């Protein structure tokens, strides 16, 4: 059913599936900083799972295939979401409407400031590029379907990914871009995905080290263990 | 099994 | 300089700058041990790095960057570059990784080193993807150059080097599309293939990150001063 | 750095 959708139908479907922006719990230490972020990420994961089920083609996958994709891409997905909503706030990371942080605060947690800087740089990149919401949701779904497609030790997913490419190009053509500007922008956006993968990997590397600072939920741990099981 | 096994089915 | 090149000039430049395929010192009579396997791979990578550094200098736009930026990019991308090279020369060897013409390994041999087989499986999967797509040599050199310029661009008040890099990257994209148009692909097919190729770069990053993680945990066999300094850039 | 040197040659 996903492949039969038009470009507009794909966009509408993705926009409609968008998760809500959650608030943080209402003077930061290492423990307090991690507590807020962990609690927030945990609540976001539940919404992500229901968002994923609404990404066209995802439902067509076996339960195990769905688990694997989400296990691979969860932090990437949180990160691109964070960068997206931080766009209108140069120099800051909008974790929640009531939680806007600068790099200075990233220092509260060892090794986190380096990730903050990467995230801030990504946000600026999106801002420089004038990323549209319709493009954002396309990128986010791509991360979901792509990041774990090989790890699968595949045609359906690749056909869906093609569909999303068509959709991205369709959006750009509407924005009035030239054919050359279309493929250059396409490349620019997809290359940023490599950096988002990089951020996830490095962040994950730290996250499954410090499991014990604060208490992590059973779900958050199972998501983490999925990556730690290979480190 | 996995908590993710649930939630996905729900 | 790099910005005045035509698509055909970019390709011929990249092709001419290709490094040679080096041999390992694999003695078909050892046969193996974690240490020996790693000795071979380490020995090979070290010699490859020397060729990689001189190859980078021939990538259009690279020498326009400050020395410090050149160092950063290579420190970021060295393993990704080795990996895409490995996957490229392994294309015509299903189920096998051609580290050198005299060193063709399968996944079972990859079990010789703890945690390395997981990476082998990902590398094999990547080679399988390239073979499916029938990746061309002209496309390969474009992708490898993109890795060099892109991987470290977001972790560097000049600001104009990052900009210079983006223009060069845009030109490589122009070149890729040019090749696909020449191949007879339709507009939709060009855009689709371009995306397919670039998405693979995300997986090459992933493989490098996971591999690097293992590499700088076990800094065992002599790790040539160059290698140590390259790994150190990522550690810890 | 070594890399620094080889690039510098
Ligand atoms: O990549 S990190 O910055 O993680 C760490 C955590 C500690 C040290 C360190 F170097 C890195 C990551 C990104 C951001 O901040 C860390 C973090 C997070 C922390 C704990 C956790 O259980 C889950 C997520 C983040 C986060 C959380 C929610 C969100 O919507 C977007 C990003
Ligand atoms: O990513 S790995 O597989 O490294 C690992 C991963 C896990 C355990 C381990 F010991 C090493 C990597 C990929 C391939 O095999 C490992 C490796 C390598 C090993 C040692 C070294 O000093 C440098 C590179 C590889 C390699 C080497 C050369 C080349 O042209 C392409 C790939």
């Amino acid at each position: 059913l996903a492949l039969s959708l038009t470009a507009d139908q794909m966009v509408s479907a993705l926009l409609d599936a968008e998760p809500p922006i959650l608030y943080s719990e209402y003077p930061f230490s290492e423990a307090s900083m991690m507590g807020l972020l962990t609690n927030l990420a945990d609540r976001e994961l539940v919404h992500m799972i229901n968002w994923a089920k609404r990404v066209p083609g995802f439902v067509d996958l076996t339960l195990h295939d769905q688990v694997h994709l989400l296990e691979c891409a969860w932090l990437e997905i949180l990160m691109i979401g964070l960068v997206w909503r931080s766009m209108e706030h140069p120099g800051k990371l909008l974790f929640a409407p009531n939680l806007l942080l600068d790099r200075n605060q990233g220092k509260c947690v060892e090794g986190m400031v380096e990730i903050f800087d990467m995230l801030l740089a990504t946000s600026s990149r999106f801002r420089m590029m004038n990323l549209q919401g319709e493009e954002f949701v396309c990128l986010k779904s791509i991360i979901l379907l792509n990041s774990g497609v090989y790890t699968f030790l595949k045609d359906h997913i690749h056909r869906v990914l093609d569909k999303i490419t068509d959709t991205l190009i369709h959006l750009m053509a509407k924005a009035g871009l030239t054919l050359q500007q279309q493929h250059q922008r396409l490349a620019q956006l997809l290359l940023i995905l490599s950096h988002i993968r990089h951020m996830s990997n490095k962040g994950m590397e730290h996250l499954y080290s410090m499991k014990n600072v604060v208490p992590l939920s059973d779900l958050l741990l199972e998501m983490l263990d999925a990556h730690r099981l290979h480190a | 099994h996995k908590i993710l096994h649930r939630l996905l089915q729900d």
